[PDB]
């Protein structure tokens, strides 16, 4: 389920009330996160669980949850690069309902997108390194894209 | 149904899903996990389109086109921006773990994943992390395994398990560690495992036989041909590079063999590339073997034959219709002999008489899958006519198809269909001397000698119709099984009876004809299928002639002093000692063949005939369809000393030199016209393919792709001067890329499927009228005969039951897909796949003889003692001994014969 | 909206004028990526439509191109009339700065069109080539003989069922053609070539080929002479026909680029430019600014190379044998820079679909600066030593003069057109490849196109190209040398070497070929010798369905008899030296 802030604490535990707040009632067993817990590490743990519990049937969950896991691992260690949060948002958009074979992957990307929506300063703090995907090959001048 | 794709209106079939409907309209939607023969599962998530609820809708919703019905009034968009982004994202997700392998991958240039990566427009990598890897498995001599390239599309497991009925392939593991393969290293046991190299959209499963002498798809010279390894007549695309047959691909034929071959047809082609093949005519003078060119061979052969008093010709079911006809015209009709034995010829002519005089429709191979109950009598279909066994498996799953259709479940929703019809299946009743590969899906399997299987068939026919002759002496348990079969057959709307000549029994074919007639008299839509032995067994049966025994009698009595043997080793149809004696007595033996056979030691002249890859001709398959095969390559392009001509060209030139002392070679259509003028029963072979003057808007049909490479260097080591391009006066195809291979070209013979953006076998979608259906302008091949107006009478001669006599062992035929066909044994890759030849014994008979499993026993047939190890066959009836037909030293003529003095060595 | 977008051009005033004159149902407008309105006209209305376009208030005064297309194998013909063959007419209005492509559909059995020669006289050679290569008969043509192939040639090579490859060589056919070569002087009939009065009992006949010791190529002109005066002359061309368009149908979009090099073999990258721009229009590629500047720099370097060869060879043809040595030294300086950048001298084949083959090597600016310091004093020395010589002026001034109307009616472009005072340069009228970002002038003449006026115009064009090169040296953008489009062929090499999706794109692009979606594209550029253009038809495959190359040397050679009639033969040699043609451009 999507993370909610302290402002949403004054809301009745109904399906329609939590549905209009941008989350789900779910099993109605709420979990509280304090100020000590880093949101990036918590979302990394959640996505690690969700990626290793994929059944492997369909491409977006099976091949995109490990990408989000690796991005969150890099953000945890301060090895984040530009475009990582954009990749996480694209994964949120493209792992929604109707795009995967079952509802496991929309539930996987709900906490990631809610924590990005509410705690974006913690995810942006992990991006330190410049984006690098290639190494230099001697004798070939790279296409310097601007 | 009416759909609107991107503002354009289209009329489609409402029973189709959106993906196949749009692919049939020429629209390009990327897809991985869907196949036309396997149905839709919605795994890869590549086929996304945007569906709108009404015409005035802007938001829409991303849906899977393969899982969405193409209902009337649908509104979708393929080129919607969000749909394009999602399809590109799916390709990008598949590319994150894909290895950097395209230069050293056999799928390169023939890869569906490459084509869909290019089609989505994804060429920029932003993934920077590690890629998962996998260890590979040893899958046997035919299939190479490379699990790094897997995209987890589940097509291999779906085809192999659900379609092919295989059991040793599966998916293991979990989330992104999904592994597709066997539970342990070993050979893939399915007879149709070779179709994985086309089913798999990546380079995981590849052709190992091709991978030995690998070349890319654009470098191949292709021709439309017919597989020569049994009588089914599956359409193939052989591809050649540098003068050798490199690969056999499946050529789509919507009526025969649509997407799938068997492993014998796919990997048994290696005899073409054998180094011991005759390449020039060779004349034996004393102990010398002089090499002649074509004109000297024709002149010398014509002079010696003109000196002779009576020359006889021995044809073969291996040779095409034109070559057998040319031999028949050279020696005369009264002197022409079919090269098969008298019993084999009698069974073949009975099968032909049932097919074209029984008044019962014989189905094509695709039509077999639409039947409701199957009775197989005598024929081990998986080992002799394997593609018919695959079609029978589809016909058996038809019951779950009907049960799901009763619940308004679409035909492409294959998972729901398999869930509804859990283990229910259409009735299958197979009879054999032992267990078969169809026993897992068979409702009943009857292991009995061929007389008892014939008696079971006659009893079934009598129980269906009391006018049929009755069987006296049926046990009550066997009677209950007979009543089960009769109740299943009478309740079927479309029963199918399958028999053939491989059982070695006339009575089995007679019983199958009686069952088909009894079902026809009850108003059922009964079909009958006869499986013949060789590629042109039915053509040789239609042409007719004497048996091999009569030809050997003519040679032994001295009434014939010259014999011309056409593409026949003569040891598979008669005893070797008799053949060698008759050929040694004959003062002139002339062997026209493409394989180094044992009778060429006694041959005074050897004509280097062409194989199917170097020849054109017509073959008649088991259903009576005449099919033309075309020459793949010129044998003389690289080796200019090679004089290897078509057999009909050799025999026509020999006849011309015998008559007028002048050499006229021929043209192929001239021989076709001679066939249809002299033999009216073969008049349909004229329309099997158009003549050599056929053009597509004035141009010929290309044999090789547009990007064929190395044209100024492939022969540059022999000479830097480029040779003359080989002319094809015989057919409409050209030995170059200067021709037409458009998917919209008005033709039925397609050498290979390529379309821009579709380099894989999925280009056959572009070549079809609708995807998974027929070819756009009809499938090639024409049936020689129609269903007869009236049928035959009931065969009264019911055989007695099998009685085990002391000192005589009835030979039970055991056929092997790798080893029973004559030319496929010569392929070096089959020796590692061919089983070691044992002899099958009942436990009671082995205990009576005091022999265990594996010990060597020696038996004499025709005064020749041979020794074999022993396996204990539980299902084999006592008094019988089981022998592998078609192996080295064991002729297929031994089926139904008896054995003497079989004892431990 | 990008410049490569598919447009119907229904907002063009010529479409409204044609609708008002002939009716809405008289023609069909085709949406293309050619950038011009494409109008399918009925065959019986073709002469009326041509006359109406000729008599417009700002009329279409030049027949830019005329050729055919075999439509029998074309699968994607949506929105097109039924046609087995077609004939297209590209007409240019300079006053409107516009052009229109008329198209006539032809059935396979009825392959005849009315001739366009009464409206535009360059339609003579264009229709002769269309008859030669496609078998389309033009009714009313004065002499419809073969112009590329010899007269005893069977079949029409540009038809889709004609095999492209070389046939087997036979010494018997060579001996037979030698016998016709030796018997041509005896069996010369002066009516097959289109002449009359074949020996007034004094009109001698002369042959000037086909062994020409010059760099423009070898071609025959048969001259009818009254003493030293040229009464009539027809040129015999096609001795350098390479089947380049047919090869355009036989090579992939990427692998055809070296063949584009050898069209005008003194042009190099200038020849590559319209082909890659038209393919990029088909692919929907907009190249970055650095690609535009790099391609402009290489085009201007090769333009200076070609102009140096042209001026030196003209001076040699006049009789001064010395300046060609120094001009080839300057060409060697240019070749030093071009070898450094592209790895090759004359046919670099360096432009790519979506960019160029490599980045500029480190240190190129030093070579460009050295050449820019070397050139102007050498150019001034050539001017003072030979171009201001009064003997050269007497050989060149007033020789083979024509005006604006004669240049317009013969399709003359380049310096020959601009010496008549008509300011028409493609780099300013229809800008391409970022030529708007450069400050340069277009030299124009006073109104007469002499040999001397054409040569001085080319000298001024050389100076303006030096100015463009100076601006190229001073302002080099930093960026990519290849576009980021998925159809950029090939992709950047380092990403091919380490990324799998890029490797897949490269694998399929270099082997099967890049897949261009089915469309028609057109690019016209100012080449070194006039206006060069590529008209490309894609049927949706990795090969061009039709590659039509319009070259200016064809038009100039056809213009020759209208400009040299009544002159001397030395004047003909000077005129040939001042045309700036190569025979590979003419025949191609
Ligand atoms: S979203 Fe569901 S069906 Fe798809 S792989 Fe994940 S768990 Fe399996
Ligand atoms: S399976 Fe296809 S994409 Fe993968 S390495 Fe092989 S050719 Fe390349
Ligand atoms: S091995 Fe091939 S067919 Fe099987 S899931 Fe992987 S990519 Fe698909
Ligand atoms: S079933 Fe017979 S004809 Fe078909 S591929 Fe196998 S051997 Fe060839
Ligand atoms: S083809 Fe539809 S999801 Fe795979
Ligand atoms: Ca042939």
């Amino acid at each position: 389920t999507d993370f909610l802030t302290e402002a949403h604490l004054d809301l009745p535990m109904e399906f329609e009330s939590i549905g209009k707040a941008g989350s789900r009632l779910g099993t109605a067993l709420a979990m509280a996160v304090d100020h000590e817990i880093n949101m990036v590490s918590l979302v990394r743990n959640l996505e690690e669980f969700f990626a290793r519990e994929s059944c492997g049937w369909c491409t977006p969950c099976r091949d995109g949850l490990p990408w989000s896991v690796k991005i969150l691992r890099a953000l945890e260690r301060g090895e984040g690069q530009p475009g990582d949060i954009e990749t996480l948002e694209q994964l949120c958009r493209f792992l929604g309902p109707g795009k995967t074979f079952c509802a496991h992957a929309p539930g996987a990307v709900e906490p990631l997108q809610s924590a990005i929506k509410y705690f974006r300063e913690e995810f942006e703090a992990g991006i330190k390194q410049p984006f690098s995907n290639t190494h230099l090959i001697n004798g070939i001048q790279p296409n310097l894209l601007k | 149904a009416t759909i609107h794709v991107d503002g354009k209106e289209y009329e489609v079939n409402g029973a189709d899903n959106l993906l196949e409907a749009c692919l049939s309209l020429g629209l390009d939607i990327p897809y991985f996990c869907w196949h036309p023969a396997l149905g839709s599962v919605g795994a890869c998530r590549q086929c996304a389109v945007k569906q709108y609820q009404n015409a005035e809708d802007t938001r829409g919703r991303l849906v899977m086109s393969c899982m969405t019905p193409a209902s009337d009034g649908t509104f979708i968009s393929i080129d919607d921006e969000e749909a394009k982004q999602f399809r590109e994202s799916v390709v990008e997700w598949l590319m994150t773990n894909h290895p950097h392998d395209c230069p050293v991958c056999e799928e390169g240039g023939n890869c569906h994943l490459q084509d869909m990566t290019v089609m989505t427009g994804h060429s920029f990598r932003r993934y920077r992390f590690t890629k998962r890897t996998h260890r590979n498995q040893d899958l046997g001599p035919f299939i190479s395994h490379e699990m790094n390239r897997c995209i987890a599309c589940y097509r291999c497991v779906r085809y192999y398990k659900d379609y092919a009925g295989g059991t040793d392939l599966g998916v293991y593991g979990a989330h992104d560690n999904v592994y597709f393969g066997r539970p342990e290293d070993g050979t893939l046991e399915s007879e149709f495992s070779g179709n994985l190299v086309e089913i798999c959209p990546t380079g995981v499963f590849t052709d190992k036989t091709h991978s030995e002498r690998y070349n890319r798809k654009w470098d191949m010279q292709f021709a439309p041909s017919i597989c020569q390894q049994c009588s089914i007549g599956c359409n193939i695309s052989p591809g050649e590079r540098y003068g050798e047959l490199r690969r056999i691909e499946n050529r789509y034929n919507g009526t025969v063999n649509h997407y799938f071959l068997c492993d014998r047809g796919r990997f048994g082609y290696g005899y073409v590339n054998l180094k011991d093949r005759p390449r020039q005519p060779v004349q034996r003078r004393g102990d010398d073997f002089i090499t002649l060119n074509a004109e000297q061979a024709m002149q010398g052969a014509a002079d010696i034959l003109r000196q002779s008093k009576k020359v006889i010709g021995i044809g073969s079911p291996r040779a095409s219709v034109e070559s057998n006809f040319a031999l028949r015209e050279l020696v005369g009709e009264e002197n022409f002999y079919t090269g098969i034995a008298h019993g084999e010829q009698e069974r073949l002519q009975l099968a032909l008489k049932v097919l074209r005089e029984g008044g019962i429709y014989t189905p094509a191979l695709r039509e077999i899958e639409s039947y409701d109950a199957v009775l197989v009598l005598g024929e081990d279909v998986t080992q002799t006519g394997a593609r018919v066994a695959l079609a029978v498996r589809q016909a058996v799953k038809g019951k779950a198809r009907e049960m799901a259709a009763a619940q308004k479940v679409a035909d492409w929703q294959i998972a729901a269909i398999l869930n509804i019809g859990q283990r229910a299946k259409h009735p299958l009743f197979v009879t054999n001397v032992d267990d078969t590969r169809l026993d897992d899906i068979a409702a009943w399997t009857y292991r009995a000698p061929v007389e008892d299987q014939a008696r079971l068939g006659f009893a079934i026919a009598h129980a269906l119709d009391n006018s049929a002759p009755a069987v006296d002496g049926i046990e009550p348990e066997l009677q209950s099984k007979i009543d089960v079969i009769v109740q299943a057959l009478a309740g079927a709307k479309k029963p199918l009876i399958i028999s053939g000549t491989n059982a070695g029994s006339l009575e089995v074919i007679q019983a199958a004809a009686n069952v088909a007639k009894a079902l026809k008299g009850r108003g059922a839509d009964v079909g009958i299928t006869m499986i013949a032995r060789s590629v042109n067994s039915m053509g040789l049966g239609i042409m007719g002639g004497g048996s091999l025994e009569e030809a050997l009698t003519e040679l032994e009595t001295g009434r014939a002093d010259a014999v011309v043997v056409l593409e026949n080793d003569l040891h598979r149809h008669a005893s070797a000692t008799r053949v060698n004696a008759a050929l040694a007595k004959a003062p002139l033996v002339m062997v026209v063949d493409h394989q180094r056979t044992a009778i060429m030691e006694n041959a005074h002249l050897v004509l280097s005939a062409a194989s199917f890859a170097e020849s054109d001709g017509t073959v008649i398959n088991n259903e009576g369809r005449a099919q033309r095969f075309f020459q793949v390559y010129d044998p003389a392009y690289y080796d200019s000393k090679t004089v290897m001509l078509e057999s009909w060209r050799w025999l026509h030139s020999l006849h011309s030199t015998l008559l007028s002392r002048e050499v006229d070679w021929t043209q192929l259509d001239h021989v076709i016209d001679a066939v249809v003028a002299k033999i009216p029963e073969l008049a349909g072979i004229k329309d099997a393919a158009p003549d050599a003057t056929f053009r597509i808007r004035g141009q010929k049909l290309a044999r090789e792709p547009h990007r064929y490479s190395g044209r100024t260097a492939m022969r540059a080591n022999i000479s830097v001067h480029e040779p003359r391009q080989p002319q094809d006066i015989d057919t409409m195809f050209t030995f170059s890329m200067e021709g037409n291979n458009q998917p919209t070209a008005h033709r039925s013979q397609v050498p290979f499927a390529w379309a821009p953006g579709w380099n894989s076998p999925q280009a056959w979608n572009k070549f079809q009228d609708e995807v998974g259906g027929k070819l756009r302008f009809g499938d090639p091949g024409v049936r020689l005969f129609e269903t007869s107006e009236n049928g035959l009478d009931y065969f009264t001669s019911v055989p007695a039951r099998f009685q085990p006599q002391d000192g005589k062992w009835r030979i039970a035929p055991y056929y092997h897909l790798f080893g029973s066909d004559e030319l496929s044994q010569r392929a070096p890759v089959f020796q590692s796949r061919m089983p070691q030849p044992y002899i099958k014994l009942n436990p009671a008979d082995a205990a009576k003889l005091g022999v265990n499993a594996g010990t060597r026993v020696s038996f004499s047939y025709d005064g020749n003692t041979v020794t074999l190890p022993v396996e204990i066959a539980e299902g084999l009836t006592a008094g019988q001994v089981g022998l592998p037909m078609g192996m080295s030293g064991i002729a297929p003529v031994l089926a139904g014969a008896h054995l003497e003095d079989l004892k431990e060595a | 909206e990008p410049a490569w977008q598919t447009r119907d051009h229904l907002d063009d005033p010529v479409i409204g004028e044609l609708r008002n004159r002939f009716g809405p149902d008289a023609f069909t407008v085709q949406a293309t990526r050619t950038g011009v309105p494409v109008v399918w006209i009925k065959r019986e209305q073709l002469l009326e439509v041509g006359d109406f376009l000729k008599k417009l208030p700002k009329p279409y005064v030049m027949l830019f191109d005329l050729h055919g297309m075999d439509e029998r194998l074309r699968t994607h013909r949506e929105g097109l009339p039924a046609a087995d063959f077609s004939v297209f007419y590209h007409l240019i209005s300079i006053d409107r700065n516009r052009d229109i492509m008329l198209k006539v559909a032809l059935a396979e059995n009825d392959l005849h069109v009315p001739t366009f020669t009464k409206l535009f006289p360059n339609a003579n050679w264009y229709e002769r080539e269309t008859w030669d290569l496609f078998g389309i008969t033009f009714d009313g043509h004065p002499n419809l003989r073969r112009i590329m192939m010899p007269q005893t040639w069977k079949g029409h090579p540009l038809r889709k069922d004609y095999p492209a490859r070389a046939t087997e060589f036979s010494p018997f056919e060579l001996t037979k053609a030698k016998q016709d070569l030796e018997m041509e002087a005896l069996t010369f009939k002066p009516e097959e070539w289109g002449m009359k009065r074949g020996t007034n009992e004094d009109f001698m006949f002369l042959n000037l080929g086909p062994n020409h010791p010059s760099a423009h190529g070898a071609f025959r002109i048969v001259l009818q002479l009254d003493g030293e005066e040229i009464v009539d002359c027809v040129p015999d061309i096609g001795y350098h026909h390479r089947g380049a368009e047919k090869m355009g149908e036989r090579q992939s979009w990427h692998s055809y680029i070296p063949y584009t090099d050898r069209i005008e073999y003194l042009g190099g990258c200038v020849n590559e430019m319209p082909y890659v721009l038209a393919v990029e229009k088909l692919a929907g590629i907009t190249v970055p600014d650095r690609v535009n500047v790099i391609r402009v720099m290489l085009s201007e370097l090769f333009r200076i190379n070609s102009h140096l060869l042209y001026i030196s060879t003209f001076i040699q043809d006049v009789g001064a044998m010395t300046p060609v040595f120094f001009a080839f030294t300057d060409r060697q300086k240019i070749y030093d820079l071009v070898e450094a950048i592209t790895g090759f001298r004359m046919h670099p084949a360096w432009f790519r679909i979506g960019g160029v083959a490599h980045d500029l090597p480190r240190g190129w600016d030093r070579l460009l600066r050295e050449f820019l310091d070397w050139m102007p004093k050498r150019l001034a020395s050539y001017e003072k030593a030979a171009l201001q010589n009064t003997i050269l002026k007497g050989r060149s001034q007033g020789v083979a003069a024509y005006g604006a109307k004669e240049a317009l009616e013969w399709g003359t472009t380049g310096a020959g057109l601009r010496a008549t005072g008509i300011d028409f340069d493609v780099r300013k009228a229809r800008p391409y490849s970022g030529y708007e970002n450069f400050d340069f002038e277009i030299p124009v003449g006073g109104g007469v196109s002499d040999c001397y006026t054409r040569v001085m115009l080319k000298v001024e064009e050389l100076r303006q190209s030096l100015r463009i090169l100076e601006q190229c040296l001073n302002n080099m953008p930093e960026g990519p040398f290849k576009a980021d489009h998925p159809l950029t062929t090939p992709p950047p090499k380092e990403r091919t070497l380490q990324h799998i999706e890029t490797l897949i794109t490269h694998f399929l692009q270099v082997s099967w070929g890049p897949v261009m979606p089915a469309n028609e594209s057109f690019q016209m550029i100012e080449a070194t010798k006039g206006i060069n253009s590529y008209y490309l038809t894609s049927d949706g495959s990795t090969m061009s369905y039709r590659t039509r190359i319009r070259t200016p040397s064809y038009a100039h050679l056809q213009q020759i008899p209208a400009a040299i009639r009544g002159s001397l033969v030395s004047d003909l040699i000077v005129y040939l030296g001042s045309i700036d043609f190569v025979m590979s451009d003419v025949d191609r």
